């Protein structure tokens, strides 16, 4: 399911941003899936709360880390 | 009682007949294979000499010979490094311009487009930037040409052949008797004075005759191909006298006790050389000279064949008090009739030494143009820290092995060994409590900062801006050693390292060593290290204490060291053995060391490493460790995610090999979770169905395919788990630090 | 043609991919003297690239807007339109070697079965007899079929041990 | 001595360890194993258990409608569904700091709220709902069904 | 919404499927009469249980060895 | 043979004490007492942790687990080739001669032992779970 | 030599040899016929 829900999200994020070539090329190799998808999109979520302030995405950043904690436990 | 060479002529014959009989060493595996397990067993039981035979004479001869081969392969490795650094290297080009030329000593063949790995390291050379610190090592050895590397390589190969020959000779020919090996007083007397003392004095000879004049001329701007060759310094006194006027007198000042005259090649300057950014070579020469006299004198303490001297057995017995019963009386025999006891103690100190060396070498870069080579520094600190952490885990394992295999309840009545096995539930219980405390009171003030920051209450956090927790004790020790040279150590012209405090050593517009400042985040990360160190100890120590027995299973000694579980009863008894306390104490070692290497990687890039510009220095990350490390998100957004850009974007560049390895490492780490989370029961039956398909087409293998043993699967998973994680960091660190 | 996949010979992006990729190596050649081994090497990489980025198009490799050659799997499409060299023809090549390796293996297994201790000829392989059976797998398809049409390739269901249902 | 927690499992009830508490929660809806279980009684118990799950589903749905109506922007979102962001509920966190109280005020509200990603808004619009009353009436109805 | 709705159902569906086979195995042990089901399509499944299991092994290996190999190759 | 009676005044082996012995269970629940007869004063290993000097002639040691007592029993029966016997002292004082409870150590056949828990069918002749469904009875026991 | 050849026949040695030859063959093939994407 992880692979299927990651394919949906990228195929569609590239559809919605207008950069369909992004998926049509980066998806071919796995490195594109990590840097162009997981790493690039995670840029905002992780910045929900930084030493300079916090925005409405703070709960998701807190949960994102919370998920890692429960997963590791 | 006479200390003498005892040898048995031509014991083991030299033949290949045994080579053709796999498993000749074990009574059980000599009967050939019938299941596919024997294959994995003949390897998991080939170095366990104690299991092969009960004679401690043979086990020792095997151990002594084995070590020889190890040395041989070490020499081969070292010789190969010099050869690769002789033919396929840019060492000579680097010598002229050490700052702007990156070291390289690995060239890839032009095939499968892998030639991309041959990046432009500068100096008319296209290869792979090495991070082993060999170029700077050779420079401080005086090596100024690739003829001195080629000769060294040849010498190393010759030594290698001597080592293997010695191993075969001292095993198949002149095999020492047990009485020879158990002369510890002699070994220590010869390893302290002859090995360490003479080893340092011999180096203090090279450093004083070859490394000092050559390095002085190199730092003076003289072209490497115009410096007088080393031998000319020895023979031509005039050349050495010009560089060091004290060679005008000779060895007279030494015998006349006027050592002071030699205060131009033997000095206590302290600090770092302003030209190369590394400890003065003069100070290193004086250190090895002193270290030598110490070891050489230390070699005259234990008694051998004459009268003068001490008896370690008597000393240990003499040390007993009103609380520790009989005292250390009974450990001498343990440590002269057991290899597992000795190994455990040896590995522990040896492994800890590796970490200590990494801290000192990075804090006081010992080689020229080493501190400004950030990749080399990082790669060395991370390396030694792991190499050491592994040894320590081995120390715990062998300790347990001795307890379950070589412990004799009769010899240890009221020893401090029986008196500790008799309060194991006080030691373990208290250590468990401190671990839980350190856990909450170290990782909690991190989740608290996370929650307080997310809730938009950043004045209610634990930081230098809010509820501060400065490491005052660490901050005072830093000042007692920065103002030490003016009071505690007057003769020293400067402090031991710039880390304690002072100006910033700059070489080539880069920060060689900059005073490190400890803040709240340093306090928080340091206590986090303590918690991990304590936990790791708890798992390994627990295994050693209960290695023989416990309230659960009061006969583990009769079960062994590598036994999976007593049974599914008693509510489950899996991983009760001491091998399974080492199995788990490896993951925690990885967790404990991982944070340390991350702490060094981030602190340095943020507070030390950078370019010294007009009025100010530009750190690799602009000094964001302090405010960004008090939370776990900062360790993911400003460290992991931010610094991972170089490795994830290394594709298409000379660093593309690290991007590939970075992912490959993730695959290996994840693949390990199929053996760490599963069970043979599922695989054994699955194999049965596969065998059926094979038996239908009449292609079934004669040897019975069997799933991995319970202990084997535990080993395979932990092995891949450690290999994957360390490889991921190795790619991350190297591609980050080499790119920036 | 096929699925909107333009031929790389008519693929502009494929041409740009050449221009920009050889430019990226003709900028690494400048920072090196004309005769240095570094430069002899980068000039080989430029020649090898210019040969590959043409051997592909000359093979009629249809590529999309990305400019990266694509392969056709359908036998009918690959054959009808001369794209058999991709996937199609390669498919049988692997199958022949694959069956060759498997057939030779079973030939050896069934020879060591019976022979004295068959388990000690799997660890210490009999390299002589293993070298007398390798070429026997050249005509494996002929021999394999002759075994199907003789009932000797498989075992009787009443001679294979099965797990309790 | 024997405990009562694991009424169904006397073995767990007599268990002196803590496992009785853990297993008592696990072997709880495995009636086929319960001490003294008849096939008819098993079916009757399951049939009733089904009603309980159906009460939760309707009670769960009613709560969503109630919070969307009491603490939501349905009418506003309905007016501009391509600009207004559906509000799921309000964040009454007695721990929130003032910046948290400010940043979570979105989708048109007077306090910190949570935008919904369930898509109930789009669905309830398409099916005919237009006001908050439609939601209140529906919630009461479904709540009665749950009862 | 679209993304969080696809992911919700696709994950819930996966857990439900695991329960399907799970309860199926429970049926085989708690409620299967091997004498009444004798020669029925349900009893002739365990007869070729190895065939079904082994053939699912070959397909998984083939998909795995190749699907990944053409990702590492790229 | 007559079930030996415990002499709770039997010299106990020499041992300083360990944080690994009896707890509340010994009094609230129950404990066990192994006894043997040595030929010489010898150091043995305790099934709880440590070493102890057994005394010459009668010896008596108390444990909180039967496996612990039996462990020492085998140790004495093998390392010293002794014949140890242990009981189960309940909180009321009810001593119950646990081993060998016959005179002949279990391994050795002796007439006068009835057969308990002995199914007279191949393990593969047990019924299906469905035949014992809703019966609350195991397939093996049925 | 009969027993040395026996050792050189053991699985680990034979596999090391077979693979080295196969690997070298593929390497040499690409060395003379590089970039083999299609069978043309
Ligand atoms: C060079 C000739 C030679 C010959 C003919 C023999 C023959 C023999 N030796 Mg021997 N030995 C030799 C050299 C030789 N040895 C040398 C130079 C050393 C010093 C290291 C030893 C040390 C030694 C020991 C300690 C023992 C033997 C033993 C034996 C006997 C059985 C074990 C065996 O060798 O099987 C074959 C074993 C192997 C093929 C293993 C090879 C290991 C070598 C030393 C290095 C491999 C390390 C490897 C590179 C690690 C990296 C792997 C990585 C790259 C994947 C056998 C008759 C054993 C014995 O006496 O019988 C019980 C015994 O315990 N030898
Ligand atoms: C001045 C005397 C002297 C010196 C310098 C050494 C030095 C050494 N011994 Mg040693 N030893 C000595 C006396 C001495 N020993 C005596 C008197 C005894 C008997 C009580 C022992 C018993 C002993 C044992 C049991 C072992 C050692 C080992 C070692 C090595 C440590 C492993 C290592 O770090 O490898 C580092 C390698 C180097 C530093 C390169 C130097 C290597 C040279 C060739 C070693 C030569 C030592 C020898 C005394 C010289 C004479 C050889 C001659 C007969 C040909 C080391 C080189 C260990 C070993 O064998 O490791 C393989 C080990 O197992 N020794
Ligand atoms: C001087 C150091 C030293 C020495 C002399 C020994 C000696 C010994 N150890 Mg040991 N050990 C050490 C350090 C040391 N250890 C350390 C630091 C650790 C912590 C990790 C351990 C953990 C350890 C364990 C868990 C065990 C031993 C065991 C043993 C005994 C038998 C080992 C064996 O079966 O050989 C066989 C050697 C092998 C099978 C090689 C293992 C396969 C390697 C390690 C995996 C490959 C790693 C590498 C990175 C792969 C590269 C990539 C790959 C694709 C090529 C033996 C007497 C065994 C024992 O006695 O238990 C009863 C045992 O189980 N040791
Ligand atoms: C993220 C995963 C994770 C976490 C959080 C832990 C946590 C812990 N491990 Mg562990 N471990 C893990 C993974 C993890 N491990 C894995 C994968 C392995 C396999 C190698 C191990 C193997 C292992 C061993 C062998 C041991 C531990 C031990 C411990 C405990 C150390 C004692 C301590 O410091 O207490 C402090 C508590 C924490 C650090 C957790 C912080 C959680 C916060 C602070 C709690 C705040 C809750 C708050 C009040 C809200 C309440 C809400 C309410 C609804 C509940 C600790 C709780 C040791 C142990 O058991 O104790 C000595 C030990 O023996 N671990
Ligand atoms: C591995 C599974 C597989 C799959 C999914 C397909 C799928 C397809 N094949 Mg095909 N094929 C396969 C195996 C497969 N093939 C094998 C093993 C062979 C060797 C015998 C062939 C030989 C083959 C031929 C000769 C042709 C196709 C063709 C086609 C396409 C349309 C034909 C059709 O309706 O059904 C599938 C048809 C077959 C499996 C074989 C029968 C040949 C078809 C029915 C003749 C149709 C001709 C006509 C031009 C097709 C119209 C397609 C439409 C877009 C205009 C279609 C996408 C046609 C095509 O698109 O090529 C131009 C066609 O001409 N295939
Ligand atoms: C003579 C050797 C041989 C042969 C003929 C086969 C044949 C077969 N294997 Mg098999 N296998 C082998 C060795 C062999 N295997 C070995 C050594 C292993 C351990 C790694 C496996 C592990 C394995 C698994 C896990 C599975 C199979 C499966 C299968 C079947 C699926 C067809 C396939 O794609 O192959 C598949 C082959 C592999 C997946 C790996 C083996 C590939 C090796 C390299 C070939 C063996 C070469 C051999 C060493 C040559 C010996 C020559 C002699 C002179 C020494 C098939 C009939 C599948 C199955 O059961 O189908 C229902 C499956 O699930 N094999
Ligand atoms: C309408 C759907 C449905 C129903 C009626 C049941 C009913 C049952 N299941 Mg089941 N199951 C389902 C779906 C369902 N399952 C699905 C979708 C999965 C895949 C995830 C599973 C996986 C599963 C397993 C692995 C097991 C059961 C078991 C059981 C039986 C006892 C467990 C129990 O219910 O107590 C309560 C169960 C829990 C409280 C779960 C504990 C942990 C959960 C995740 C926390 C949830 C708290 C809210 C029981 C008759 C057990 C059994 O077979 O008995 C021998 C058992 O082993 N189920
Ligand atoms: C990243 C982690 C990971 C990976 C990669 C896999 C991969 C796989 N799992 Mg798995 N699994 C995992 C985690 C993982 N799992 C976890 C955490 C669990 C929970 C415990 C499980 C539980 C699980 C079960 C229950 C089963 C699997 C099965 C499988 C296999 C499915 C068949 C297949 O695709 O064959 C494809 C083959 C490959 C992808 C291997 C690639 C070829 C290799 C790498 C190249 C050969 C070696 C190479 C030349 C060099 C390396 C060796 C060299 C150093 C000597 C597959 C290889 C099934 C299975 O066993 O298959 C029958 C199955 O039953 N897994
Ligand atoms: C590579 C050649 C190694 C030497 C060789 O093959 O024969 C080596 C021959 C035969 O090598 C082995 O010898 C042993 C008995 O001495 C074995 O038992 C066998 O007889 C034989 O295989 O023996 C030697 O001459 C020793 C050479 C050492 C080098
Ligand atoms: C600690 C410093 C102990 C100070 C110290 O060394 O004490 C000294 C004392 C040593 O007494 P003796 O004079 O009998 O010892 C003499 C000979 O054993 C050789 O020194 O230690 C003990 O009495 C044993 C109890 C140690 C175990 C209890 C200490 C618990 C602390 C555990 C570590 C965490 C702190
Ligand atoms: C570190 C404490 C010093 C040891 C005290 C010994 C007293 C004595 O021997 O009388």
């Amino acid at each position: 399911i992880g692979w299927v829900t990651f394919y949906f999200h990228w195929k569609h994020l590239t559809l919605w941003q207008g950069n369909v070539s992004q998926f049509d090329e980066s998806s071919t190799y796995l490195m594109g899936w990590l840097r162009d998808y997981l790493w690039l999109n995670s840029s905002q979520l992780i910045n929900g709360y930084n030493p300079f302030g916090m925005n409405s995405l703070s709960v998701w950043a807190w949960i994102f880390l919370f998920g890692h904690l429960v997963y590791a436990t | 009682k006479k200390v003498k060479i005892a040898v048995d002529r031509n014991p083991v014959e030299t033949s290949f007949e045994k080579w053709a009989k796999p498993g000749h060493f074990s009574r059980t595996l000599s009967k050939g294979p019938n299941t596919t397990t024997w294959i994995w067993n003949l390897h998991a039981d080939a170095h366990d000499f104690d299991s092969h035979t009960s004679d401690l004479e043979e086990i020792s001869r095997k151990v002594f010979s084995a070590h020889f081969g190890q040395l041989g392969v070490i020499f081969i490795w070292l010789s190969g490094m010099y050869f690769h650094g002789a033919r396929f290297s840019n060492y000579e080009a680097w010598l002229s311009d050490p700052v702007h030329i990156k070291p390289s000593a690995q060239v890839v063949w032009p095939v499968v487009g892998q030639e991309i790995l041959n990046g432009d390291v500068g100096g008319g050379f296209q290869g792979i930037q090495i991070t082993s610190g060999f170029f700077q090592l050779w420079r401080a050895s005086g090596i100024t040409s690739e003829l001195q590397l080629y000769t060294t390589a040849i010498g190393g190969l010759v030594m290698a052949a001597a080592m293997f020959f010695a191993g075969w000779f001292h095993y198949h020919k002149a095999a020492p008797k047990l009485e020879w090996f158990q002369n510890v007083e002699s070994m220590l007397n010869h390893h302290l004075a002859g090995l360490l003392g003479l080893g340092s004095l011999s180096w203090a000879g090279h450093q004083i005759h070859v490394s000092l004049p050559v390095n002085k001329l190199l730092d003076a701007g003289v072209d490497p191909k115009e410096i007088p060759l080393p031998h000319e310094f020895l023979l031509n006194r005039q050349i050495m006298q010009d560089l060091y006027p004290s060679f005008a007198k000779g060895l007279a000042p030494f015998f006349t006790l006027q050592w002071g005259e030699y205060s131009d090649f033997l000095t206590f300057n302290g600090g770092l050389n302003p030209v190369t950014g590394g400890l003065w070579l003069s100070d290193t020469a004086h250190h090895h000279l002193a270290i030598a006299v110490l070891f050489l004198v230390a070699g005259h303490m234990y008694r051998t064949n004459w009268g003068i001297g001490h008896s370690m057995k008597e000393i240990l017995e003499a040390h007993k008090g009103p609380f520790t019963g009989e005292g250390h009386v009974g450990l001498y025999e343990i440590l002269t009739t057991s290899w597992h006891a000795q190994l455990a103690i040896n590995l522990a100190l040896f492994g800890s030494l590796s970490i200590i060396v990494a801290h000192h070498m990075y804090s006081m870069p010992p080689y020229p143009y080493l501190a400004t080579d950030y990749g080399t520094q990082l790669s060395l600190f991370t390396h030694h820290n792991w190499i050491g952490g592994f040894c320590i885990v081995g120390a715990g394992a062998h300790a347990a092995i001795f307890m379950v295999r070589d412990y004799d309840p009769t010899n240890n009545y009221n020893n401090l060994l029986d008196r500790v096995i008799r309060h194991r539930d006080a030691i373990i219980s208290h250590l468990n409590w401190v671990c839980i405390f350190l856990g909450f009171h170290s990782f909690g003030l991190y989740i608290h900062n996370d929650t307080m920051s997310a809730l938009g209450r950043p004045q209610d956090m634990f930081s230098d801006t809010a509820i501060q927790l400065q490491p005052v004790f660490a901050q005072w020790i830093q000042k007692t050693h920065f103002l030490a040279p003016q009071l505690t150590a007057p003769t020293a012209l400067a402090a031991t390292s710039a880390t304690w405090g002072g100006d910033v050593v700059a070489v080539g517009g880069k920060v060689a060593m900059m005073p490190i400042s400890l803040g709240t985040s340093d306090f928080l990360v340091h206590h986090i290290h303590a918690f991990t160190i304590h936990v790791t100890v708890l798992i390994l120590l627990k295994g050693v204490l209960f290695a023989r027995s416990s309230r659960l299973i009061p006969d583990k000694a009769n079960l062994g060291f590598r036994f999976p579980c007593d049974g599914p009863g008693r509510g489950g008894t899996c991983q009760v053995s001491a091998w399974d306390h080492v199995f788990l104490g490896l993951f925690w070692m990885y967790n404990s060391l991982s944070i340390a290497i991350f702490h060094f990687s981030w602190k340095m890039q943020s507070d030390v490493w950078g370019t010294v510009t007009a009025s100010g220095v530009s750190h690799i990350t602009g000094g964001n460790f302090a405010q960004s490390a008090n939370t776990i998100n900062g360790w993911l957004r400003d460290f992991l995610w931010a610094q991972s850009s170089q490795v994830i974007q290394s594709y298409g560049s000379a660093l593309s090999a690290y991007g590939l390895m970075f992912l490959g490492a993730h695959f290996v780490w994840a693949f390990s979770l199929m053996f760490l989370f599963s069970g043979r029961g599922y695989w054994q039956e699955l194999i049965e169905s596969i065998i059926w398909a094979h038996s239908k087409l009449k292609v079934a293998p004669s040897i019975q395919p069997r799933a991995l043993s319970i202990t084997q699967g535990r080993a395979v998973g932990v092995a891949h788990y450690l290999l994957g994680g360390i490889a991921t960091t190795w790619s991350f660190f190297l591609a980050r630090i080499i790119a920036v | 043609d096929i699925a909107g996949l333009t031929p790389c010979s008519e693929s502009a992006a494929y041409a740009k991919r050449l221009k920009n990729e050889v430019k990226g190596l003709n900028k690494r050649l400048k920072n090196y003297e004309a005769d240095s081994a570094p430069a002899i090497a980068l000039k080989a990489t430029i020649e090898r690239t210019q040969n590959r980025f043409a051997n592909y198009a000359k093979a009629g490799l249809l590529c999309g807007a990305d400019g990266l050659p694509h392969l056709i799997s359908d036998p009918g499409l690959a054959l009808k339109y001369g794209h058999a060299g991709e996937v199609f023809i390669p498919t049988f090549g692997f199958l022949y070697v694959a069956g060759w390796i498997g057939y030779v293996g079973r030939l050896y297994l069934n020879m060591v079965k019976g022979e004295a201790k068959p388990t000690e000829k799997e660890i210490i392989i009999d390299v002589p007899a293993a070298l007398r059976l390798t070429w026997q797998g050249a005509t494996w398809p002929v021999q394999v079929v002759a075994e199907l049409r003789a009932n000797t390739l498989t075992e009787k269901a009443e001679n294979i041990t099965i797990s309790p249902r | 001595a024997t405990k009562l927690f694991p009424k169904f499992s006397q073995g767990l009830a007599q268990d002196p360890t803590t496992r009785r508490i853990w297993f008592g929660l696990a072997v709880a809806h495995d009636f086929e194993s319960h001490d003294g279980m008849t096939e008819e009684n098993l079916y009757q118990k399951i049939f009733a258990s089904h009603f309980g799950q159906l009460a939760i589903i309707f009670l769960w749905t009613s709560g969503n409608l109630f919070h969307v109506a009491w603490q939501g922007n349905f009418e506003q979102w309905g007016a501009d569904p391509i600009h207004v962001r559906p509000i799921a509920h309000a964040i009454w966190d007695p721990h929130f700091g003032q910046p948290a109280v400010e940043a979570f005020t979105r989708g048109g509200a007077s306090g910190p709220v949570n935008i919904s990603t369930s898509g109930v808004y789009q669905w309830w619009y398409t099916i005919g709902m237009r006001t908050n009353q439609d939601l209140y009436v529906g919630s009461v109805f479904l709540a009665l069904v749950s009862a | 919404t679209q993304a969080s709705l696809y992911t919700h159902h696709q994950y819930i569906a996966g857990f439900i499927m695991c329960g399907a086979f799970a309860h199926g195995a429970i049926f085989w042990i708690r409620d299967y009469d091997p004498e009444q089901n004798k020669g029925n399509v349900l009893a002739r499944m365990l007869d070729h249980k190895e065939a079904i299991i082994s053939h699912l092994s070959w397909v998984s290996l083939f998909l795995g060895f190749h699907t990944l190999g053409l990702y590492v190759h790229n | 043979w007559t079930e030996p009676t415990l002499n709770p005044d039997t010299p106990s082996p020499i041992f300083g004490g360990s944080t690994g012995g009896l707890l509340r269970k010994a009094q609230v629940e129950e404990f066990y007492v192994i006894t043997w007869e040595s030929n010489k004063e010898q150091i043995f290993e305790m099934p709880t942790g440590g070493a102890a000097i057994m005394r010459k002639g009668p010896n008596l040691l108390k444990f909180a687990r039967k496996e612990q007592c039996l462990a020492l029993t085998t140790q004495l029966r093998t390392k010293f080739k002794f014949t140890p016997c242990f009981y189960r002292v309940y909180p009321s004082g009810e001593v119950q001669y646990l081993h060998p409870k016959d005179g002949v150590y279990p391994e050795k056949v002796n007439a006068g032992r009835p057969g308990v828990n002995q199914n007279f069918r191949r393990i593969g002749e047990n019924v299906n779970p469905i035949k014992v469904k809703f019966t609350g009875n195991g397939t093996m026991d049925i | 030599m009969k027993n040395f050849t026996t050792y050189l026949s053991t699985a680990p040695v034979v596999a090391l040899a077979w693979f080295t030859v196969t690997a070298a063959l593929l390497i040499e093939i690409n060395r003379f016929f590089p970039d083999p994407l299609v069978f043309s």
